[PDB]
């Protein structure tokens, strides 16, 4: 079994950690897929339902740190986004840990890999949606 | 003047008004003295199980519209929100009502400082057609021959046409697949404090409605009704304000304890569930009755969510689309589930995600007058 | 504001509530006292109350040189008596007038000695029983031929009450992912009709046989097994009082269409091949250019009854007013028999 | 650090990156949730119906993903767009 993850991550910060992590040549499984968006503020759970019902079977979004957004308080608002999707992915069968979302600074390339890493195994050993 | 005892000056409208007649001379004033342009309120159809919206442009007749209707499960937010949101409006609200009125407020679709809320104590409702069978099946009469229903002793009490009454447990009827909608057992607000007044029979004696004024706008409202002489009013004793404290005590309980039930020992399984969706035709009867549920251009209708076959949708993509959308603002109305053709329990997993949202954030949908935490702009 | 009135889209008897404002239609309310349906509808029930306004035509129209043009009732009203009384003229009308409208329309054929008329429908005279749709549950088994949920979903929501009241409920159809064939308990996509029918020689003695009319030519032969082998049939019509015109008008079997009258007030008539003229009486051209046209009112700008599939016959008053220079089908109907 | 000052202010000019919120006025409600979730203040409320300061705004795209009905939508990062991305990840 190999899961489909796909992820999404700000520009500025998360987008930049997973940067950090190729330039600095840190190996991770190659399932995750990831989509740019300028903030996580921009991500709401049509996104996250619109992947689970499409086949993923983890999805993660990355943020800038609490404090750190570039837009100043977009993270905040992913935030509570994120808690509400918490709460509502498991009245459909979906688990809460297929669904992690970290913040991730610019040059947390290491931190990133981990995530990934991690992510990946939880995700494959829960098996097939 | 946080409490009074009201009743219309008028004797017609005190004979054929539920408790007194205080409401409907409210509106009676509010026409004449012209404080507002209309009054949205009940009237009922051929029988005591059809309810219908009337919209009263001046006070004459307005008798025909007093008295209570426990099976008109009616919304009213969405009726303002949709035809009457630029006229001066004076309305009649149950505290569901009253909570889609304020879910719309705080979104700008009604102007508050238009329409007047005369909101009713609520113990819940019950659907017409299955009010109509339990009445056949458990009192051994004749569905027409009632002109009346009740719910104060924790019986449901109907009062046949010769004058006889007949009260069965509300509990026992309950148990067996009867009484009020389920929604309305789950009910967390009987008086309807999201209103400018709330009236209702729990601390009123006989002939007299207990009025609570929540606001200025309510407390002008009463002022101009007893100076105009529509109303007279009393003070209540200050020992049955304590019996309507307990009484609204009670009834939360009870609703707490069906909250329990229904959202967690009785939820649908996740298997259950899935025989559910699998019957949806897409036909969006929830939505449109949802109060919450605005919006002139739907999402769930975009090509990228909306379902293009002749078969069930996706629960996560239509469903869990709209939760995310609403679900902090459910009021637990319970229209969306009236509607539904297909006979799905969509109200129970709505708002047991309300609840989810509620204890963890603090926000009450229908009562906080700011939006939730989820549109907040600071940095909490 | 709020009046009751019933669901033109299908032959299932929903009903609905209008919302007018300023005696224009603009909303939908839940009927929820109906037993048909309760307060519950598909989409097209709430969809329904535009209907009265979309590409209304309130005027008479006899055609000019190539096109429609305006005209008085006076002027139209001739120009069609001249050609009842004279040329061969068919009439054909959908199941969308009221009964009493019917019954009018069958004394005009009479009285014009017309040969070839009746009701648009695929079905055939039957001794249809008077089922309750909400007896549907009790039926210990259902055979569905056709699509019957997508057909009518109202009558679809009481299939589902019979499953969940452990009736075993077998589908029929050319197709095999229909909401019927998702939902039942057997489905079978046959492309032969003798494999419905021995399958149907399965069923116990008063079992319910639920027919669309996806497949007509299945139609003829069920019922005549159904007929022997007393089985309760149920169609699901084409329109909303197909059943209520039929008491009265026999459905026209003749395929020799020419100076045609199509009697169309619900406007769900079938392009139909017209050979020689084409009277049209409806609310809305649209379609194409018909030699005269008869504005009416709408289905829920009239007095009268109407008949659903199952049965159920209700009594309506209008729900909103009618167009100023329309007429009912009646008014029309009793003119023509005056000149 | 002089040279660097310089160079803009001899340009005299420079571009500002148009990806920024759009409001749909025949859909917008003027629900004015979008608003407040604005750090910069860019949504305003003119007839009725949200609109967008480009001066102000900064295109996050918080106010785009929290409009439900979709009236507001981000330039370069519309929903279609995502929505498309995310249906090809996995398809
Ligand atoms: S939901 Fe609450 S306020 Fe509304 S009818 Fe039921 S009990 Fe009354
Ligand atoms: S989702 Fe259902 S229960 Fe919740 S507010 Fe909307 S109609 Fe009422
Ligand atoms: S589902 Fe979303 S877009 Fe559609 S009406 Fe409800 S809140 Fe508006
Ligand atoms: S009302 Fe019922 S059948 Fe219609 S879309 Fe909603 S859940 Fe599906
Ligand atoms: S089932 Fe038929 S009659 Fe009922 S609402 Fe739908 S289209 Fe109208
Ligand atoms: S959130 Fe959407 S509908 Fe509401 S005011 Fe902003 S753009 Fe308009
Ligand atoms: S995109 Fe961001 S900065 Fe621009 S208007 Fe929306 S919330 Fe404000
Ligand atoms: S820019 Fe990365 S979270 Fe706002």
């Amino acid at each position: 079994f190999e899961p489909k993850i796909v992820g999404f991550c700000c520009n500025w910060c998360s987008y930049g950690g997973a940067d950090t992590a190729g330039t600095a040549r840190m190996q991770y499984p190659p399932n995750v897929r990831i989509i740019r968006v300028m903030c996580s503020g921009r991500v709401n759970a049509s996104m996250i339902l619109k992947a689970f019902s499409e086949g993923a079977d983890g999805v993660f979004v990355g943020g800038c740190h609490i404090g750190d957004c570039h837009y100043d308080s977009g993270n905040y608002k992913w935030k509570r986004r994120a808690r509400f999707i918490e709460d509502i992915l498991p009245e459909f069968g979906i688990d809460k840990e297929r669904f992690r979302w970290e913040w991730i600074s610019a040059s947390e390339g290491e931190k990133f890999q981990k995530t990934m890493q991690e992510f990946y195994e939880t995700v494959k050993y829960l098996g097939p949606l | 003047m946080k409490y009074l005892l009201a009743r219309a000056t008028d004797e017609e409208i005190q004979r054929k008004g539920e408790c007194g007649g205080a409401v409907t001379a409210i509106f009676k004033y509010m026409l004449d003295k012209e404080v507002v342009d209309a009054v949205l309120t009940l009237e009922r159809g051929y029988d005591v199980y059809d309810g219908i919206p009337v919209l009263l442009e001046d006070s004459s007749g307005i008798e025909s519209t007093c008295g209570s209707l426990h099976c008109a499960p009616t919304m009213f937010g969405d009726l303002i929100s949709r035809y009457l949101s630029d006229m001066r409006l004076a309305v009649a609200v149950k505290p569901c009502d009253a909570m889609a009125i304020r879910e719309l407020e705080k979104r700008h679709q009604i102007d508050p400082d238009k329409v007047y809320k005369i909101g009713l104590n609520c113990g819940g409702t019950l659907a017409p057609v299955s009010a109509r069978e339990m009445i056949e099946t458990f009192y051994e009469i004749d569905p027409d021959d009632v002109v009346s229903e009740e719910i104060d002793r924790g019986k449901f009490i109907v009062e046949l046409r010769d004058g006889s009454h007949r009260e069965i447990s509300i509990d026992y009827l309950e148990e067996e697949g009867f009484g009020r909608r389920e929604n309305c057992q789950r009910c967390e607000i009987m008086v309807p404090r999201n209103a400018d007044l709330a009236c209702g029979n729990w601390g009123a004696d006989d002939g007299w409605t207990f009025i609570e004024v929540n606001t200025e706008r309510g407390q002008e409202i009463i002022e101009g009704a007893r100076s105009s002489g529509y109303i007279e009013a009393r003070e209540p004793s200050e020992k049955m304000v304590k019996i309507r404290e307990k009484i609204e005590n009670a009834m939360i309980s009870m609703a707490r304890k069906f909250q329990d039930k229904y959202l967690d020992e009785e939820y649908p399984s996740l298997d259950e569930w899935d025989e559910y969706w699998k019957r949806c035709i897409n036909c969006f009867a929830c939505r449109d009755a949802c109060p919450v549920c605005f919006c002139r251009e739907c999402e769930l209708e975009k090509d990228y969510l909306l379902e293009s076959d002749e078969k069930a949708p996706d629960p996560l993509t239509f469903q869990g689309v709209r939760l995310s959308h609403m679900g902090f603002s459910c009021i637990n109305c319970g229209q969306c589930e009236d509607v539904c053709p297909m006979d799905i329990p969509i109200a129970r997993i709505y708002h047991r995600i309300q609840k989810k949202y509620r204890d963890r954030t603090g926000f009450t949908a229908g009562v906080s007058q700011e939006l939730p935490p989820m549109y907040s702009g600071e940095k909490d | 504001m709020v009046k009751h009135t019933l669901c033109p889209s299908c032959s299932a008897g929903c009903g609905v509530n209008i919302v007018e404002m300023g005696g224009a239609p603009v909303g939908t309310y839940p009927y929820r006292r109906h037993p048909v349906n309760e307060g519950k509808t598909c989409r097209a029930g709430r969809d329904c109350y535009e209907i009265p306004l979309m590409d209304r035509v309130t005027s008479p129209g006899v055609k000019k040189s190539g096109k429609l043009s305006g005209v008085n009732w006076d002027e139209a009203l001739d120009k069609l008596t001249e050609l009842l009384s004279s040329e061969d003229i068919s009439i054909l009308t959908t199941g969308t007038l009221t009964n009493e409208e019917a019954l009018k329309l069958r004394e005009i054929i009479e009285n014009f000695n017309v040969k070839k008329s009746g009701l648009i429908t695929v079905f055939p005279e039957f001794d249809y029983p008077e089922i309750d749709i909400r007896n549907i549950r009790d039926y210990d088994n259902i055979a569905v031929i056709g699509d019957a949920i997508t057909c009518a979903p109202l009558i679809g929501r009481r299939i589902f009450h019979a499953m969940a009241a452990g009736a075993e409920v077998r589908s029929y159809d050319r197709r095999d992912e229909t909401r019927m064939a998702v939902n039942s308990g057997f489905h079978i996509t046959f492309s032969d009709e003798r494999e419905v029918l021995n399958d149907l020689q399965q069923l116990p003695g008063g079992s319910l046989i639920i027919i669309t009319p996806e497949i007509p030519e299945i139609i003829g032969p069920v019922l005549e097994f159904s007929s022997e082998n007393e089985f309760d049939v149920l169609p699901i019509f084409e329109d909303f009082n197909t059943r209520g015109v039929m008491q009265h008008l026999p459905p026209v079997n003749e395929g020799e269409f020419d100076s045609v009258w199509l009697i169309d007030p619900g406007a769900a008539a079938e392009p139909v091949d017209v050979s020689g003229k084409f009277v049209l009486q409806s609310i809305r051209t649209e379609g194409l250019t018909p030699d005269i046209f008869l504005p009416v009112a709408a289905w829920c700008e009239k007095s009268g009854s109407y008949t659903s599939t199952a049965g159920y016959t209700m009594k309506l008053e209008p729900a909103l007013q009618a167009p100023e220079g329309v007429l009912s089908d009646m008014e029309i109907f009793e003119r023509i028999l005056r000149a | 650090a002089a040279a660097r000052a310089a160079i803009p202010m001899v340009k005299g000019e420079v571009e500002i990156e148009p990806i920024i919120a759009v409001t749909d006025s025949d859909v917008c409600g003027g629900c004015e949730v979008c608003i407040e979730l604005c750090p910069f203040g860019a949504i305003s409320i003119e007839e009725g119906h949200a609109n967008v300061n480009v001066a102000l705004c900064k295109g996050c795209g918080t106010c785009v993903a929290a409009c439900p009905s979709g009236a507001m939508d981000q330039q370069h990062f519309k929903t279609e767009q995502i929505m498309a991305q995310i249906e090809a990840a996995l398809n």
